[PDB]
């Protein structure tokens, strides 16, 4: 009874997340296809994505439970096909701002993806269901990265054709969302629900901040003329680590009633220690290994957080809880990015940035490590 | 505001050598990719050279390659360009530019749409 919704949802996730053109977005926009200068891309186009994402995260989490999750998944599919038909056939800055608006709509609707399944599956299959859907997305992303790299390098394929392949993938993903079965008809009071949400908000803010400066750190540590290939390979390998880590959460048999905190504390230290390893160490290989541990360790916890939050929800407010925690994550990221990186703030270089990122995650582990009063 | 002033242009016999300098000020020089452009008398500005912010990559125009070597000095916030075996077609006014975004090379920004904030130019007249 739990097989059909899981299968179709995981097919939709895999096909939607498999987009080869993602790693080659900046080269595509500034390349000979559009010629959007670096200043334009970095100042008038990309920032629009954050604000559209933040604004559209409000209706999504306010109205994803009332209208059942399917409607939102279908809207996400339609938004995907327009982000990419406008990236394929869009020229100008205004058109790219509109594409960033539609991509903010796309990414703000992902709450319905992770909230839908618990509304159609029995509670006893919340553990297995949680792992599969998270893993299929990471496996899809790594597959897309590898395919794009091989095609560009070993076959000489222009970025336009990577965009065409991603468009086909997202269209095939949308074609599946029309078959998902339709479900049938202040919750933070619980400590377990609330405290897994506190990690979600703060930890997710730090994660998305690191991802934008890992590669710059590698350039600073080991300046090389072939760093581009090594940069891509490590990113794809790091994601595959998350896929196996998230998949193992829903496969290995363990009692999560008493191991809920222990995993949070134990694996919250690993995320701080790994970041301290990237910044401090001079070896570039150990810096590659630190990134794997950091990404895979985090993807392990986001699977338990979603599984454990949904277990303790008395009401069927899955999109509300998931959508408020991802909204506050953007709030922390946006405010904390201005303080640290933006010239208006501190203007820290990449050399010392990861001591703040590693120290930021150290506090998060500190709060949970200190939850012992005797 | 980023200011760039070039220094080194002049009149040199054919086959002599020159070493242009461009002392940048107003930005963290140790993050921005720098480049040299020229504007020959009768054409538009063209790319001549660029050196990544790490200093490990040096892209050159197909014409200059084998005679020009771009150099940078993050200690003095200065960028240089050694011209050797100057041919009569090297006549131009050389401008030094800076990437509009700090880590242009790392993010794979196209080089031909990355440099702005031009300088004031310096006349190089290589005569036969
Ligand atoms: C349509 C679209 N796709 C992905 C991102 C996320 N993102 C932020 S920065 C950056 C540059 C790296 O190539 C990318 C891809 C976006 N903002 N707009
Ligand atoms: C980018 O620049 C090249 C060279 O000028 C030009 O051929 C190409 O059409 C441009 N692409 C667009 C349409 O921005």
């Amino acid at each position: 009874s739990w097989i059909y919704p899981t299968v179709i949802l995981c097919l939709f996730g895999f096909f939607s997340m498999m987009r080869p053109s993602e790693p080659f977005l900046i080269p595509y926009l500034s390349g000979p296809d559009k010629n959007l200068t670096s200043a334009e891309i970095t100042n008038e186009i990309f920032p629009v994505w954050t604000y559209s994402y933040l604004v559209l995260l409000l209706p999504v989490f306010v109205l994803t439970d009332y209208v059942r999750y399917k409607p939102v998944i279908i809207l996400q599919g339609i938004s995907f096909i327009i982000t990419w038909l406008l990236l394929l056939f869009g020229q100008g800055v205004k058109t790219m701002q509109v594409v960033e608006f539609f991509y903010g709509m796309v990414t703000a609707a992902e709450v319905a993806y992770y909230a839908y399944i618990y509304s159609v599956v029995s509670p006893e299959h919340y553990q297995r269901v949680s792992g599969y859907c998270r893993s299929v997305t990471l496996a899809a992303y790594t597959a897309g990265s590898v395919l794009a790299q091989l095609l560009v390098s070993l076959a000489n394929m222009s970025y336009f054709y990577l965009n065409v392949i991603s468009l086909a993938s997202v269209s095939v993903a949308f074609l599946f969302s029309l078959f998902l079965p339709m479900p049938k008809k202040e919750c933070y009071s619980s400590k377990r629900l609330f405290y897994w949400s506190l990690w979600w908000a703060f930890a997710t803010a730090g994660f998305n901040q690191v991802l934008n400066y890992v590669q710059i750190l590698w350039d600073y540590k080991a300046p090389s003329q072939d760093s581009s290939i090594y940069n891509g390979a490590v990113e794809a390998i790091a994601t595959f680590g998350g896929a196996v880590a998230a998949f193992a959460v829903g496969y290995v048999k363990v009692n999560w009633d008493l191991l809920g905190e222990l995993a949070l504390v134990v694996f919250s230290v690993v995320n701080a220690g790994s970041l301290f390893l990237m910044h401090y160490t001079a070896n570039i290989w150990a810096c590659y290994a630190g990134y794997l541990i950091f990404k895979s360790s985090y993807m392990l916890l986001i699977t338990i957080a979603v599984f454990q939050i949904a277990v303790n929800l008395n009401v069927e407010r899955y999109a509300l809880v998931f959508g408020i925690n991802t909204f506050i994550a953007l709030v922390i990221q946006t405010i904390m990015t201005v303080i640290v990186v933006d010239q208006r703030g501190l203007n820290l270089p990449v050399s010392i940035q990861f001591l703040v990122y590693g120290s930021y995650f150290a506090v998060i582990a500190g709060i949970f490590l200190m939850r012992s009063m005797y | 505001q980023v200011q760039l002033v070039e220094s080194g242009g002049g009149l040199v016999q054919a086959g002599d050598s020159l070493r242009l300098s461009c002392a940048a000020s107003g930005l963290t020089f140790s993050r921005y990719d720098m480049a040299w452009f020229r504007q020959a008398p009768g054409k538009e500005r063209e790319f001549v050279a660029a050196i990544t912010w790490t200093g490990s990559i040096t892209d050159y125009a197909d014409s200059v390659k084998g005679r020009f070597t771009i150099s940078r000095d993050n200690a003095k916030n200065t960028i240089y360009l050694q011209m050797n075996s100057l041919k009569p077609e090297d006549t131009a006014v050389y401008y030094c530019a800076a990437a509009q975004v700090p880590y242009g090379s790392t993010l794979k920004f196209n080089l031909r749409t990355l440099f702005g904030s031009w300088g004031q130019g310096t006349q190089v007249t290589v005569s036969s």
